[PDB]
């Protein structure tokens, strides 16, 4: 799930 | 916390730090377009913004002070109200166009050249007239970008203990609104002009999630037409909504 | 335009005064019996509102297209934040009339409606907990019916606005707020107004959705109110 | 439309 991923970087 | 512990001035030079950049388009102006391709263009450009706005949204006061499910669900339920914010500012002194990127400057009349999508086009031009006639100021426009972030999912997050999530940010918020006011007493305001700029200044917020409400409803219907293709990342925040 | 020579006292007064009556709904449930008497109830409570609204000072100097308008972009929010307003002392409820109180599993009866209870079970939670008061109310009210369809057209409207806002303010003087207290409710009071903003628009979709699908009809009336959005 | 008929009375 993208951005979950951008958030934790 | 760091955030309930800043100053007004602070709070202003923290946020005005963390400005994302205005990003280019693939616009070719010697390239005629349609509905469709002039849509892909936007549909590639707010994807780009989107990933610029995740990063930003860190640096704002507070944000990271939640858990990453809280901070997920800010950012699903804000970021086309965000990305509208965004672009009627810098629309703001171009009376009649909006100025989706430095190479990219469109009136109405264009926009119409989209289905359903002028509409939306012409509440967006209506948001900078009103900032234009306001004469918003670049500190103003930062600390409502940020309330936008903590306040539209707030209330929509519940078993006890993520209640004081939710007292956390409207502490935050407070402090947002003190800035607001410390602003407007320097700009010479009377009391009674303070109050009603704030006013001003937060009703048309109202506004603005009509306008995300209205262009989510054409993003998910452009998906069901399979004519303008979507981002991953973009499918992915519109299905957070339907 | 007699609404700008007002004092706040009087701007209080008058809009407590126009204040619409609480209707009654007609005397277990199904979608259909569901949708039945809330579509009922707020045909009756659309009419009393178009009367409400000429008794909102300022309004009825305005044109009547400006009129339609106004009324056609806020209906919905409207009648939200009166069952908002009335369910305040009723947590976990949803005061639609004296004897139609519902609540949310009540709201799993309709395809698609438990959603918009939710956020309105909210709204009405955090208002409990911010100890909204009538004269805020009325104020509150006010504001969305003069603001929800300015920008989609007024320098009366936004006169008339900075006067309510100047009457929100002397209402929490009033109750003893220091001047920090009173900027920080009023934007609290005014944020939440973006939340029914966007529960209206839910609500709209919701209602086109149950039109389609044929579950009961609705009154010209209605109809032609949810037209005006679309 | 209804609505102008109940606004004028
Ligand atoms: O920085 C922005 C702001 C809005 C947009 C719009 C948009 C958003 C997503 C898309 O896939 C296409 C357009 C939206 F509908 F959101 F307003 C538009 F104005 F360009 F239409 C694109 C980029
Ligand atoms: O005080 C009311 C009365 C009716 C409603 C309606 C409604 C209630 C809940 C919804 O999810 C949608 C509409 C209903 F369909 F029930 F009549 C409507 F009038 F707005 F359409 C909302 C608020």
């Amino acid at each position: 799930k993208i951005l979950h991923r951008l958030l934790q970087e | 916390s760091l955030a309930l512990s800043l100053t007004a001035d602070q709070m202003v030079s923290a946020l005005l730090d963390a400005e994302p950049p205005i990003l280019y388009s693939e616009y070719d102006p010697t390239r005629p377009f349609s509905e469709a391709s002039m849509m892909g263009l936007l549909t590639n450009l707010a994807d780009r913004e989107l990933v610029h706005m995740i990063n930003w949204a860190k640096r704002v006061p507070g944000f990271v002070d939640l858990t990453l499910h809280d901070q997920v669900h800010l950012l699903e339920c804000a970021w086309l109200e965000i990305l509208m914010i965004g672009l009627v500012w810098r629309s703001m002194e171009h009376p009649g166009k909006l100025l989706f990127a430095p190479n990219l400057l469109l009136d109405r009349n264009q926009g119409k050249c989209v289905e359903g999508m002028v509409e939306i086009f012409d509440m967006l031009l209506a948001t900078s007239s009103r900032f234009r006639m306001m004469n918003l100021q670049g500190e103003e426009f930062v600390c409502l970008k940020s309330i936008i972030l903590l306040n539209s999912g707030v209330y929509t997050f519940s078993t006890l203990k993520s209640l004081e999530e939710k007292d956390h940010i409207h502490r935050v918020l407070d402090k947002i609104t003190d800035t607001l006011i410390h602003l407007m007493a320097k700009a010479g305001l009377t009391l009674q002009q303070q109050h009603q700029r704030l006013a001003q200044l937060l009703l048309i917020l109202s506004h603005i999630r009509h306008m995300s409400n209205k262009g989510m409803e054409h993003l998910y219907s452009m998906k069901c037409k399979n004519v303008v293709p979507l981002s991953d990342l973009l499918l992915e925040m519109l299905d957070a909504h339907r």
